[PDB]
């Protein structure tokens, strides 16, 4: 299940298809993308 | 053996020489036309 | 660059054991050439390295606002007393010794520390090289661009140095 | 990398084309066409 | 930031010594130059990367996208 | 002035001799100031 | 990796420059050693490097 | 005419001290070029296990992920080497791991609100607030349980503060430690520093009996200059104890009465570690890897 | 003008190898 | 404006300001500099251009009008004139310059 | 190579390529700093790289830089070496630089190696030491004497020289004389070296050795000067501090 | 059967056809045993010049040239000299495992 | 002494931010010459 | 040395000059061929007759 999160209340919320873009408990329209489990990989130097 | 060769560019190795130096002589007083306001005219 | 206006670029990242070491194990961080200084003037560098060496060893840190010293009261007499009080040499000078050839330097080498800083505008952005490249549609030349990696100039000034050199072929 | 075009001549690849270190196409064979000059234009209201 | 794992210039291992250093100088009261010998940093090379760390990640950290307030 | 000696070249109806150097990289022929200046000739031994 | 600076004016703490440590204290040796350093030209450690001095993002 | 018997009967070797982090010995009689041999491998040559290859899962924290995959190289870890082989460069990623090339390491921590009272310190406040270097968790995978069982793999200073979260941040991640030599990446540096000094030498050249005698105290460390009286008036006690400050040329009593110059061929080491190994060991290791060096070109061909 | 105050309590910090604090 | 300070020892507050006022004039000669003598060169290479030597020493221009029967009098080029009139130390060098 | 404002013919000129690993810049000697007017702080050069041998030839025997040794504006010339180099001759020519054996060796095969074809005998020659008895010991002019014995034609005798340098005979003490510079068969015999002699600078050694030998064996030891005054400054540094 | 071909190698263009005067290339080397070799070479009786050199601080390689005066060759003259520098890590080895072995 | 940095002041000051009143107030004094000539829009004798 | 320049490996391995394979060059221009335009003494694309 991806998600997102708003950027002002940090509540998580996915989002889906024919949806507003904002958030559901306040109405904040800045909604950043959150990381997710998922591999990168680094040379430790 | 110390002679100028034929062939030799000598408008463009003189009007270089005269040309370079010139970027060496930008600067002001320390009467007569200085610098390069005398190399213009 | 330092806080005095001696910057430079960095010439080479010089690798560890050849680099010259010292009586106390350390190795400095930065190399900076002795000629950047008689052009520049910049002694205020040179009083920096002995305060900060003095700070560093005794904990404590040095005012250096300007005109608090006087010409009675240097500040290579006010700072080289903190380093002879450590056990240092007085006018901030180690002895080093060589990480090629092993054998000690000739004289004793200025050592300190300094503050540095690091500047935003750096080389990343610079070479290009073009060897075929995309060309211009009116002209069939090179074309324009970083981007497109091409089109180094031969201009107008670069034309009459191969004719200066008299090299016909050059130009062609 | 590929970009589909024509088959190509030396009567050895019928292949696509692809295009080479910035300026020309070849296929991926290694014969290469003439004229692909690739026509970019310069910038410089 | 945080403290760096090791010196720079000689190559102690220096990370282990910031939350130290700071409880000789609160519960102590030692100043910097007693606090230093004590946690063994005896080279001048390493002695100046504790003193003069300033640790901005506690002011980095405020910053919390993911709580709220 | 390009368009000025341009209009005077053609009034005049001109031939250019091509032998100034700003002249042969125009028409692409090689310049004569130095190694230009002459021409190299090969030897052949048969008749 | 910001430091405070152990040569500092007072001002320096006035302001409140600390909050944007701009640089870092370095070991520096005056000395004409490698030959690579002539015309503001300078010689970083490289072991220096390998373990973070002056890096950036 | 010199010879390596000529070289055993006047060759010694003095310990100072020897800590199990740091050992102090003298050398004396060799050459310079002999000597600076062994500073330059204890740096170099000698390797080291260190974290090399990174992997991480989830990084929510401050701190960046290449930022924190350096601090994790930069640890030392307390294994012997002599345990792990070398692995190899041209060979394939799902092959080039082994049990025998690589030890992997993993940290999963995240950050939780602690209800407490009331500011407030943030080990009251927060749970797994600081990320230590003991919390990387060794995982011993294939055959490393029988032959790592007796020894586990631990950071050789366990208080490495690596990063710090708040809550709802996280780092998950799985590090692949292997085997390298410490002129690669410093991070393989066996020795926090390996280096020598030069024996001082300190001739006194005209006797400087009397109270000028106590003003030549002063100008050397104490373990330096002896006095009694007029008689057994200043005689160096031990020269080994002076940094060469050169304070005692800076007088004008004794820039006449004194020369500062070296035993040339009397070296003081100091070597610390970096934990993983003793320091009189990783000498052992430099005086073999300059013999194993020599032997290898020795029994080697020549062609064109 | 008062000359820049010099700080009380300065003692030796920079011992050869070895030895740390056998002065006395 | 008169300084008596020294760069070792320090410059006092009033003759550290008046040696701010001379470090600036020549620094209002900095970008001055840039295109004096630009134009003036291009404007002498586009006519001393096709001017080169002949095979009869004579400087001529690439159409052929004469415009020297020799360079500098004496055909002797600049590059190659250093030692020779160092006759002494031509006669040391005599077996080596031979 | 062409630095880019071109307002001379020395300003591009044709080097020899030498392809380094491990780099991401050009990388250019000092002696070249002063004919592209170059300051060695950021810029660029265009590396043009010609494609027929009917341009190899030109870029090798008429734009290289070994005969653009003499600027054609006076005849001075354009090409030495710098600043730190300048200051390690006034060491090593010095009359207190003793070198023993094994420190005369080393220095000549540091900065000349046959391999590179820098020598002309195919093997290195040396010189008996100047002092026999207590120890043997080498001067610091006698490095100078071989580092020109061996760059130098066999068949053509050594360069016969007076000169002066920029350093008055009062510095050294009482009579001594080390302001006359004094070359005799190729022998370095009395004065120390500086930018008055291998620097850029009109009727030095390097100005000489144009003149008797011609524009390859002055560009060499360019190359021979560059490298001994470096491997030397290694071995023997040199600073500046606050006691100065 | 593998032994390893780049590690050393011999350089025609400046070895006499005596080989009493030889110059070697080793790759992966450096300061570390060139000035460690250079010693114990200058040792032999026979030999007339050795030196080491570094060409370029870039590329890992080493030159050694021996020179000898006769009845040795410069390959007969690096081999006593490896010898050497393997016997005198002998000894040092050897005494500072007895003083390991004295506290 | 004769300067210090403020070792347990700054670390003291990160955690906590101050609640009343703005640390370092010569760096507010910096901009009074912008923030006030914007305030004397709204503000002021005369509205 | 001085009449040098140290070219990268980042340019070298990019400008190409074309060489006419005769009886004298074949022997270090078939090793051209063979290293391949990454290994850096090799070529990048020959020309046919």
């Amino acid at each position: 299940t991806l998600k997102y999160i708003c950027a002002e209340c940090s509540s998580k919320l996915s989002l889906s298809r024919t949806d507003a873009v904002r958030c559901k408990d306040c109405g904040h329209r800045i909604l950043l993308k959150a990381r997710t489990k998922r591999l990168v990989q680094f040379e430790a130097r | 053996r110390s002679l100028i060769n034929p062939g030799e560019a000598v408008g463009i190795i003189a009007s270089q020489s005269v040309g370079e130096p010139s970027t060496q002589m930008t600067l002001n007083t320390f009467n007569v036309t200085l610098g390069i306001p005398r190399l213009r005219e | 660059s330092s806080r005095h206006g001696q910057k430079g670029v960095c010439s080479r990242k010089w690798p560890t054991i050849d680099m010259p070491f010292s009586e106390t194990g350390i190795q400095p961080d930065i190399i900076i050439n002795p000629h950047a200084f008689p052009s520049r003037m910049t002694i205020g560098m040179f009083v920096e390295s002995l305060a900060g060496k003095a700070g560093a060893l005794h904990g404590i840190a040095q005012d250096s606002t300007p005109w608090i010293f006087n010409e009675d009261d240097t500040p290579a007499d006010y700072f080289g007393e903190q380093l002879a009080k450590a056990g240092y040499n007085y006018h901030g000078n180690e002895p080093m010794y060589s990480g090629a050839t092993g054998e000690e330097l000739r004289a004793d080498i200025y050592v300190g520390v300094v503050y540095y800083q690091r500047l935003r505008h750096m080389v990343n952005d610079k070479f290009q090289v073009r060897s075929t490249g995309p060309v211009n549609s009116l002209t069939m030349q090179p074309v324009k661009g970083r981007k497109r990696h091409g089109g180094i100039r031969v201009g107008e000034m670069e034309r009459d140095a191969l004719i200066g050199h008299g090299t016909s072929f050059l130009l062609q | 990398t590929f970009i589909r075009g024509p088959i190509c001549g030396t009567d050895n690849c019928p292949s696509r084309l692809w295009r080479i270190i910035d300026g020309r196409r070849t296929c991926q064979y290694g014969h290469v066409m003439e004229g692909d000059v690739e026509f970019n234009d310069d910038e410089d209201g | 930031m945080i403290v760096p794992v090791r010196c720079f210039s000689c190559g102690k291992v220096v990370g282990d010594k910031w939350e130290s250093y700071l409880n000789l100088l609160q519960e102590d009261e030692l100043d910097e130059g007693t606090a230093l010998s004590r946690l063994g940093l005896k080279r001048y090379c390493c002695r100046r990367m504790i003193l003069t760390h300033v640790d901005l990640i506690e002011k980095f950290l405020r910053y919390n996208p993911l709580e709220k307030r | 002035t390009t368009c000025q000696f341009l209009t005077k070249a053609v009034l005049d109806n001109e031939r250019e001799q091509l032998d100034s150097p700003s002249a042969r990289i125009v028409v692409g022929k090689l310049n004569n100031v130095g190694t230009g200046s002459f021409d190299v000739l090969a030897k052949v031994p048969n008749a | 990796t910001g430091q405070t600076p152990i040569v500092k004016a007072n001002l320096y703490d006035d302001y409140g420059m600390d909050n944007f440590p701009n640089g870092f204290n370095a070991v520096v040796a005056v000395i004409s050693y490698t030959g690579y350093d002539m015309d503001d030209a300078m010689i970083i450690n490289k072991s220096a490097d390998e373990r973070g001095f002056g890096y950036g993002t | 005419e010199w010879n390596v018997e000529k070289f055993k009967k006047d060759f010694e070797v003095n310990i100072s001290s020897l800590d199990a982090r740091e050992a102090n010995f003298d050398l004396i009689n060799i050459d310079t070029s002999i000597a600076n041999a062994f500073r330059r491998i204890m740096i170099s040559e000698v390797p080291s296990v260190a974290a090399e290859y990174v992997y991480f899962f989830n990084n929510t924290s401050v701190i960046q992920d290449e930022v924190l995959a350096h601090r994790i190289g930069l640890v030392p870890l307390k294994v012997d080497p002599d345990m792990l082989t070398w692995v190899d460069s041209n060979l394939p990623d799902d092959e080039k791991f082994t049990d025998e090339n690589t030890i992997v390491l993993s940290l999963n921590v995240k950050c939780t609100r602690n209800p407490d009272a009331p500011s407030t310190d943030p080990k009251e406040l927060y749970n797994n607030a600081h990320v230590y270097a003991r919390d990387l968790k060794f995982e011993p995978q294939g055959r490393q349980s029988t032959t790592f069982a007796d020894c586990p793999v631990v950071p050789a200073d366990p208080d490495i503060l690596l990063a710090k979260l708040r809550p709802g941040q996280e780092i998950s991640l799985k590090a692949h430690c292997i085997l390298g030599i410490g002129g690669d990446h410093a991070k393989f540096s066996p020795v926090s520093t390996a280096s020598y000094r030069l024996l001082p030498q300190i001739n006194i050249l005209q006797p400087i009996k009397g109270e000028s005698a106590r003003r030549f105290q002063k100008c050397f460390p104490p373990g330096v200059i002896g006095i009694d009286e007029g008689s057994d008036e200043a005689y160096v006690k031990d020269a080994r104890k002076d940094t060469v400050s050169r304070e005692v040329l800076r007088y004008e009593e004794f820039a006449d009465k004194v020369k500062l110059g070296r035993v040339r061929n009397h070296f003081i080491f100091n070597v610390e570690s970096a934990g993983a190994m003793t320091p009189e060991e990783i000498f052992f290791k430099s005086v073999r890897i300059l013999k194993n060096k020599a032997e290898y070109l020795k029994n080697c061909p020549i062609t064109q | 003008r008062k000359d820049v105050p010099k700080v009380e309590g300065l003692k030796l910090e920079h011992f050869a190898t070895g030895y740390d604090a056998e002065d006395f | 404006g008169y300084v008596k300070g020294r760069f070792y020892s320090g410059i006092k507050p009033q003759e550290y300001y008046f040696h701010c006022m001379a470090g600036r004039e020549g620094l209002i000669d900095t970008a001055v500099k840039t295109s004096r003598s630009g134009y003036l060169q291009r404007c002498l290479t586009k006519q001393l251009e096709g001017v080169h030597v002949s095979y009869d020493n004579s400087i001529r221009d690439a159409d052929g009008t004469l415009v020297q029967f020799m360079y500098g009098g004496d055909a002797i080029d600049i590059t190659k004139e250093s030692h020779m009139t160092q006759f002494e130390f031509c006669l040391d060098n005599y077996y080596a310059l031979l | 190579m062409n630095r880019q404002p071109t307002l001379h013919k020395a300003s591009m000129m044709g080097h020899k390529v030498r392809v380094l690993p491990n780099e991401k810049t050009l990388r250019l000697h000092y002696a070249n700093t002063g004919a592209y007017n170059a300051d060695f702080d950021g810029d660029e050069m265009n590396m043009h790289f010609p494609q027929n041998e009917n341009a190899r030839a030109e870029a090798l025997n008429l734009a290289n830089t070994d005969s653009q040794y003499l600027t054609p504006t006076s005849g001075s010339p354009v090409r030495g070496l710098i600043q730190d180099h300048i200051s390690a001759g006034v060491w090593l020519t010095s009359k207190d630089s003793f070198f023993t054996r094994e420190q005369y060796q080393q220095y000549i095969y540091g900065c000349i190696r046959p391999e590179d074809g820098h020598t002309t005998r195919s093997k290195i020659v040396t010189l008996p030491p100047t002092i026999f008895k207590p120890y043997p010991l080498w001067t610091g002019k006698q490095i100078i004497t071989t580092v020109l014995l061996n760059v130098t034609p066999p068949d053509m005798p050594g360069i016969n020289l007076i000169s002066k340098n920029k350093i008055k005979n009062e510095y050294w003490g009482k009579g001594s004389l080390e302001n006359e510079v004094l070359f005799k068969d190729g022998a370095l015999l009395c004065g120390i070296l500086d930018k008055s002699q291998y620097g850029a600078s009109k009727y030095g050694i390097v100005h000489s050795l144009h003149e008797v030998y011609g524009p390859e064996v002055a560009a060499k030891v360019l190359s021979v000067l560059g490298r001994l005054f470096t491997n030397y400054i290694t071995a023997t540094a040199f600073t500046c501090g606050m006691d100065d | 059967e593998e032994p390893d071909r780049e590690k050393i190698k011999l350089l025609t263009q400046a070895t006499s056809e005596d080989g009493t005067s030889a110059s070697f290339q080793i790759v992966e080397e450096d300061h570390t045993l060139g000035n460690a070799l250079r010693y114990v070479i200058m040792k032999n009786p026979d030999v007339e010049f050795c030196g080491y050199s570094i060409p370029h601080p870039s590329e890992n390689l080493l030159n050694i040239r021996i020179q000898t005066y006769g009845e040795t060759t410069a390959v007969d003259a690096l081999q006593k000299g490896l010898k050497d520098l393997m016997d005198l890590c002998d000894v040092v080895e050897s005494k500072f495992t007895e003083k390991i072995k004295s506290m | 002494r004769t300067a210090d940095f403020r070792t347990l002041e700054r670390e003291s000051r990160f955690i906590n931010p101050p609640k009343d009143k703005s640390a370092f107030p010569l760096l507010q004094e910096a901009v009074q010459p912008h923030i006030g000539s914007f305030n004397a829009l709204t503000e002021g004798p005369d509205g | 040395e001085t009449n040098e320049i140290g070219v990268p490996p980042v340019f070298a391995v990019k400008l190409t000059y074309p060489e006419p394979v005769t009886a004298y060059n074949i022997a270090e221009l078939r090793q051209a061929v063979i290293n391949g335009p990454d290994k850096w003494p090799g070529a990048t694309q020959i020309q046919n007759e």
